[PDB]
């Protein structure tokens, strides 16, 4: 069976180099072409080029000429993608492509290769309970992991306890720093009579705080 | 080489 | 022996179209024989000769055949900044035909190719191409395995080097008992030859109409070689397979290269990675050793053996003066992991130009008597030069050296009678192997029915 | 480069539906285009090459149309793994070009959100720092908006939005929104409000709060 | 003695005993007297002398020139066979013997018709046709006082994969993807007919150019068949040797390779030069065999030479030894010279005499006894060799008759390969007696009436 496994993903400074690797399984790599895609949420899909494994000739998109560079080892049997001087508008997750029949097709794709360029050094998150106002049916409470870097976060209610009726939003980065939010919903004999703590983790600065909702 | 070549 | 020569059945194509230069027996689901005939220059759609193929249900007295109907129009593809081309003006469908199971592979070997690219190309070139078909589902399918995209620049700048661009890919064909396809390309990586192979059922299930270039990753090509033993021996003029290597796990094949070395021509023998088990060198440069090969079991001992047509060899007469009467090889197969000695017999034609050996056909026991016979066939032999078959029977120490059988074209002058041959199969199911003959010259084929023994 | 106009950019449907997108070029491909897959969360798919040709091993309720500079990929009865983004590719010319992709949503009846504001924690105040968390929750149709006030007038400035994917079970949307200002400055007002504006109500759902005060 | 121990019936019998028999048919014969027995014996029983019959084996000549010493001048009354015409009578189970001499004339004309090779290899090997016609015609100058010399080019069958097809204007310009030009493709084309005005090669030459095709074989054979079967094109001359040179740098295409252009049809051997002096067959028409070409070589008495350079020198080499009579000649920069290469190569052409014999009956069987160099006499030898132009040689037969046959006249002829002269022998089987011609048919004497009286004995007439 034809699988790309890519290389994990990357975390590296401005102004530095990448090198991302695309190794076949199933098959030899210097059956077909090998295209590389970047992908970003807002401007979306961008082929960047492609080479041939078997001869090593290669062709970019004008707009990558210079910073892309593909190459292709048919020895470990790995196509790489090479990008330099990197910048934020390089963030994007990559992708190796090849076809399944026709020559020139888009058919089979790597599981993708995130790419992050920042400055930031590792920094743990702050916590903060978020506990209502001062009387309805039901309560809604909150935490705020704010400053943090790099992602992901683990985020939890009493230690997984609570896993239904939660919602965990998507990290968004506050200038060089992750912000994350997660509300949870409860009748209003739960709280404050059952005790409810906030559990976030970090395994990059390796610290785990836990924080409980206090009343005001 | 292989072909019609001085 | 006991062919009958009397009745014969005939069938016969359009005239000029070269009906018969190419054939083989094909049964249907249900076991039906039938004849796959080849005529590669049937006029096409613009009336130009493009060949074609007829597939001919058996009748004792034969007749006019239905066409097994090819996409013949020519095609184009804009696709990656590039333009694909085919021609299929003069291409010789049906150059060959061999049929495996319910499918027929008919190959067009001088089917031209080009790709385009402002104004670069990669030059027309004739790399060949193969229709596959099965008539009972009208399921069709290519195979051009030769097909590239690379630019001429590219070519020179690398010296040449694993170049299909004349590959001529359907020139020769045969299917092994697996269903894997193997295809002779004697004009491949500039006209040392090479061998493309593929599973039929791949190359039916990769194949779609319009792509023109498309992955068959199952396939494996033989390879490009710097020595220069090689260059110009059309290396896959004839090809065949059978089993010399004792593992019946592996099938071996055999190529023919009848100008391999110079002209002095040789076949070999390899495994399904291309391997050299096996090299047989001819006898006489330019003999055209090579030209034909068959495989069979001649002597009953169940290893298959290597019959060699050298269809010009030139035999020494009196008074120091060669005669071309041309000759075939017998080499038997040893017990157990062993090299081909010399020939076991050397069979010799007699009219002169009669090009004995031209064809080489398995019979399978034509006369029941518990060894396989061959068929040789000399296309401009016989007294009056208009062709000839002669049957030779196997026996334990290998063939006999006199025919036990002569068949005399019953067409006129040029139809090149005897040029193709196939047989090992009971046509009409009386207990015996018949033999059908080709006869493009005058587009017709002769069915020949074996009969119970007279003597 | 050929330009790749793939409408619509979302649509809301049910299951057993069948819906067709479509994909406009600058200019003629002959039928070389490839459809894509990305079920969310995940890598691509292929599902169509060549204009009409099915992938190995992709259901036949797919099926790719069209010629010239105009084609359609049609999902017949769709099905639950079918709800994700689709795009469509050109190969006719270097460069590869893709369309803007089209997100495959779940439908459902309309459902105002469930609004919540909650002033700034002990702890981050005494670190020097104010922010104002305004939760958004389980609503639809996704098009919402959310507007900050301070002392009753719009803040612009200081403001991040994070939305979620539709919920599983529900198929619902949720929001979150966030003031962060500095301690001094929060201290210089005293009322905080955010205002909801959904399709639901007419009027905007408001949800406020008065600091030095409980 | 074994005449009269066999107890013969006829005067016919006696004869086919031993050739050393006789019969007589006198009347006057004793009483128990054989009438088959040696000349002498019979003459010794008073035997008249008429009615001896007696053939005797004689060997006489009829037509006997004497050898030229100059083979210039005269219109081909030239003679290098002697004696050219004998009479040869045998009688049963006998044997004759006689001799031939054979003559290398001295100043012999010669025809040197140039097949030159002009594929685009040859570019750096144009050298060698430079001033060929005036450098060709030194060197000969002092073996021949009547030289011709013609020209013709070829290049390859002008069909796909040979030939580009494209772009269209490679097809005008084969050249046109590099940065030159070059001749449109073409297989063989005739340029300059056998003449003795040699400024008329030279200037042709200047005008040839190389084309360019693209697989490394070339198509010099079928230009090599071409310029033998079209003799009337060519010009060469009923009276004078016919040296085909043949020049090219690379392998050659031979028959069978054209299925690769899709030709399949067989060389018919036949010339399809016209008017245009272009080879017409050369796209519809395979390459010819060895055999068809050593055919017509032999036919039209042409000797082939390979004038190759030294990179395929060996493949010629080969290729000589499968086509008697050829030689070959170095191509070189280096050399005896690369172009007296053809003055040496017709020295080794004309330093060889083989006898060949034709219809010879099945009765007949020949003997031969060469004699070379200096009266050196070489047994159950019928050639020659290490010669120089002006030599003679000869030859000593011996012509052995198996029993007696149906025909009493036949004729064969002995011919040195190559030579115009021949020997003619008119045989002729004396197995008869001159009574016979005078005999009794339904005799008085024998039986009767119902046998026949001849030669003095009593046969049976026919019917019994
Ligand atoms: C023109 O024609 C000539 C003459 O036929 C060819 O020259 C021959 O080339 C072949 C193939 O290369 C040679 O065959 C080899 O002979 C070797 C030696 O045996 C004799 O020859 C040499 C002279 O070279 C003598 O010194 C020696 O005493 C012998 O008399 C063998 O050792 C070789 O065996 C190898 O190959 C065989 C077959 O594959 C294997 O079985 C062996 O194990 C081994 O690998 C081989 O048989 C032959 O010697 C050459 N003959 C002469 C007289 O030179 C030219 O090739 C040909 N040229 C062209 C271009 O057509
Ligand atoms: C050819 O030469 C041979 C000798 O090598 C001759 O043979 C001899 O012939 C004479 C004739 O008188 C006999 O007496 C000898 O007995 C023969 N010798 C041998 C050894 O056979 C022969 O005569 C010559 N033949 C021709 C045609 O002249
Ligand atoms: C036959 O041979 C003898 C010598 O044995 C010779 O003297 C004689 O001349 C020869 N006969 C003829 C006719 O040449
Ligand atoms: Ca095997
Ligand atoms: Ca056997
Ligand atoms: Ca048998
Ligand atoms: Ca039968
Ligand atoms: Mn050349
Ligand atoms: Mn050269
Ligand atoms: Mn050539």
């Amino acid at each position: 069976e034809v699988q790309l496994q890519q290389s994990g993903a990357e975390l590296v400074k401005p102004g530095a180099s990448v090198k991302l690797s695309c190794t076949a399984s199933g098959f030899n790599i210097k059956d077909t072409y090998v295209h590389w895609v970047k992908q970003r949420p807002e401007q979306g899909l961008e082929w960047i080029g492609r080479i041939d494994p078997a001869n090593g000739y290669t062709k970019y998109d004008p707009k990558f000429q210079g910073k892309a560079t593909i190459t292709a080892d048919t020895s470990s049997n790995t196509a790489y993608l090479q990008l330099s001087s990197l910048t934020s508008e390089d963030t994007a997750v990559y992708y190796c492509v090849r076809p399944l029949y026709d020559y020139y097709a888009m058919d089979y794709w790597g599981q993708g290769t995130s790419v992050t360029v920042s400055s930031a050094k590792t920094t743990a998150p702050s916590v903060y309970p978020l506990a209502p106002v001062c009387t309805g049916s039901s309560v809604t409470l909150g935490c705020l992991v704010k400053g943090y870097f790099p992602e992901p976060v683990t985020l939890t209610w009493n230690s997984g306890s609570l896993s239904s009726g939660v919602h965990t939003f998507p990290a968004v980065l506050q200038s060089d720093l992750y912000t994350l939010s997660s509300s949870v919903t409860v009748t209003s004999s739960t709280w404050p009579s059952q005790s409810i703590t906030c559990n976030v983790a970090h395994p990059a600065s390796s610290t785990k705080v836990d924080k409980k909702i206090e009343p005001r | 080489g292989r072909g019609d070549s001085p | 022996l006991n062919l009958d020569p009397v009745q014969l059945t005939f069938y016969a194509g359009p005239n000029g179209s070269q009906f018969g230069f190419s054939l083989d027996f094909h049964k249907d689901s249900h076991g039906r024989v039938a004849i796959v005939v080849g005529a590669p220059r049937t006029l096409g759609p613009s009336q130009e000769e493009t060949g074609g193929v007829f597939l001919c249900p058996w009748r004792a007295e034969g007749g006019q055949c239905p066409s097994l109907l090819f996409d013949l129009r020519d095609e184009t593809r804009n696709v990656g900044s590039q333009t694909l081309q085919t021609f299929k003006a003069r291409q010789g469908l049906g150059a060959s035909v061999v049929s495996w199971s319910d499918v027929i592979v008919a190959c067009a070997p001088w089917q031209h190719w080009n790709v385009l690219e402002k104004t670069e190309e990669a030059e027309k070139t004739p790399v060949g191409s193969c229709f596959l078909a099965q008539p009972e589902s009208g399921r069709r399918a290519e195979y051009s395995p030769c097909r590239g995209n690379t630019l001429s620049r590219i070519y020179v700048e690398n010296d040449f080097s694993w170049d299909k661009r004349y590959c001529e890919a359907g020139f020769s064909s045969v299917v092994t008992q697996a269903g894997e396809l193997v295809l002779g390309a004697p004009g491949g990586y500039y006209f040392l030859g090479l061998l493309a192979q593929a599973p039929v059922a791949d190359i039916f299930s990769s194949y779609r109409p319009g792509i023109l270039l498309w992955h068959v990753s199952s396939q494996s090509l033989s390879f490009d070689s710097s020595n220069p033993e090689y260059f110009d021996g059309y290396w896959g003029y004839s090809v065949a397979v059978g089993e010399f290597d004792g593992d019946l796990n592996t099938t071996e094949y055999v190529v023919g290269a009848p100008t391999w070395s110079w002209t002095l021509g040789a076949v070999e023998i390899l495994d399904s990675y291309y391997q050299r088990l096996h090299r047989l060198r001819g006898e006489q440069m330019a003999s055209y050793f090579g030209h034909s090969v068959a495989v069979t079991d001649v002597n009953g001992d169940g290893r298959h053996d290597l019959l060699v047509g050298a269809p010009l060899y030139m035999e020494s007469r009196a008074d120091r003066k060669l005669a071309e009467v041309g000759r075939v090889y017998l080499f038997l197969q040893p017990r157990g992991p062993h090299a081909l000695g010399a020939p076991s017999l050397l069979l010799t034609g007699t009219q002169l130009y009669g090009r004995f050996g031209s064809a080489i056909a398995p019979l399978g026991d034509l006369d029941r008597d518990g060894y396989n016979d061959i068929a040789v066939a000399a296309p401009y032999g016989g007294p009056s030069g208009r062709g000839q078959v002669l049957v030779f029977l196997g026996q334990s120490e290998g063939l006999r050296s006199r025919p036990s059988q002569v068949l005399d074209s019953p067409f006129p002058t040029g139809s090149a009678f005897g040029f193709s041959l196939r047989g090992a199969v009971d046509i009409d199911d009386n207990g015996y192997p018949d033999l059908i003959v080709g006869a493009y010259g005058a587009n017709q084929v002769a069915v020949y029915r074996a009969q119970p023994v007279v003597k | 480069d050929i330009l790749m106009t793939q409408s619509p950019s979302s649509m809301s449907v049910s299951l057993g539906d069948t819906v067709s997108i479509t994909c406009h070029a600058s200019q003629g491909i002959s039928s070389n285009i490839g459809w894509l897959q990305q079920k969310p969360g995940k890598s691509f798919m292929g599902l169509i090459y060549y204009g009409t040709n099915l992938v190995d091993g992709v259901p036949s309720r797919f099926s790719g149309s069209g010629s010239g500079a105009d084609y359609s990929l049609t999902i017949s009865s769709l099905d639950s793994e079918d709800f994700a983004d689709y795009y469509c590719v050109q190969y006719a010319q270097l460069p590869y070009t893709f369309g803007g992709g089209t997100k495959l949503e779940i439908k459902r009846a309309d459902a105002a959100p469930t609004v919540s504001i909650f002033p700034p924690s002990s702890e981050q105040l005494t670190s020097g720092g104010a922010s104002v968390v305004c939760f958004l929750n389980n609503f639809y149709p996704k098009d919402i908006n959310v507007k900050w006030k301070i002392d009753g007038s719009e803040r612009q400035n200081g403001v991040l939005n994070s939305w979620t994917d539709q919920d599983s079970k529900d198929s619902t949307y949720s929001m979150s929104s966030t003031l962060t200002l500095t301690k001094d400055e929060y201290e210089r007002h005293n009322s905080y409000t955010c205002e909801a504006t959904h399709k639901t109500s007419t009027s905007p759902i408001v949800k406020s709060f008065n600091r030095n005060e409980c | 003695n074994i005449c009269t121990t066999r107890g013969v019936s006829s005067c016919q019998q006696c004869l086919a005993v031993s050739p050393m028999c006789a019969w007589c048919s006198d009347e006057a014969l004793p009483l128990g007297s054989p009438r088959c027995d040696l000349k002498e014996n019979l003459l010794k029983d008073n035997c008249a002398p008429e009615s001896i019959e007696f053939p005797v084996s004689e060997a006489r000549v009829l037509e006997d020139r004497p050898l030229s010493d100059k083979g210039s001048g005269d219109s081909s009354q030239v003679t290098q066979v002697s004696p050219q015409r004998i009479a040869l009578r045998l009688r049963p189970d006998d044997s004759k013997n006689f001799s031939i001499q054979v003559r290398q004339v001295e100043d012999y004309p010669v025809d040197i018709y140039y097949l030159m090779d002009l594929s685009y290899s040859m570019k750096d090997d144009l050298w060698s046709i430079q001033n060929l016609g005036t450098k060709l015609a030194t060197q000969m100058r002092k073996l021949t006082s009547n030289l011709r010399i013609g020209f013709g080019a070829f290049v390859d069958k002008p069909v796909s994969p040979y030939m580009y097809i494209s772009p269209p204007e490679a097809l005008e310009n084969p050249c046109y993807d590099m940065k030159t030009t070059c001749l449109p493709m073409f297989g063989y084309k005739h340029v300059l007919t056998l003449t003795d005005q040699v400024t008329r090669f030279n200037e042709e030459v200047k005008k040839q150019s190389v084309s360019r095709n693209r697989d490394a074989p070339e198509g010099g054979f079928d230009a090599i068949m071409q310029a033998t079967v079209c003799d009337e094109k060519i010009g060469w001359r009923n009276d004078a040797s016919h040296l085909l040179v043949f020049t090219t740098d690379a392998k050659t295409h031979i028959a069978l390779d054209g299925r690769l252009a899709g030709i399949v049809q067989p060389n018919d051997g036949q010339c399809h030069v016209g008017s245009d002096n272009h080879y017409s067959a050369s796209t519809t028409m395979d390459y010819p065999s060895l055999g068809l070409m050593t055919e017509k070589l032999s036919q039209k008495n042409i000797n082939l030479i390979f004038a190759v350079t030294e990179n395929v020198v060996n493949l010629y080499q080969n290729y000589s030894e499968l086509i008697p009579g050829t030689t070959v000649g170095v191509l070189s920069m280096d050399s005896s010279n690369v172009l007296q290469l053809i003055v040496d190569a017709y020295g080794k052409i004309r330093s060889k005499v083989e006898l060949e014999v034709r219809d010879l009956p099945e009765e007949l069987s020949l003997s031969f006894n060469a004699t070379c160099l200096n009266n050196e006499v070489i047994p159950g030898l019928k050639s020659c060799m290490g010669l120089k132009i002006g030599d003679t040689v000869s030859f000593s037969i011996e012509a052995k008759v198996r029993g007696c046959p149906q025909e009493k006249e036949k004729s064969f002829t002995i011919k040195p390969v190559g030579f115009k002269d021949s020997l003619i022998v008119q045989v002729t089987f004396d197995c008869d007696c001159a009574c016979q011609a005078q005999a009794e048919p339904n005799s008085h004497r024998c039986n009767n009436g119902n046998g026949t009286f001849e030669c003095g004995v009593c046969r049976c007439g026919p019917g019994w």
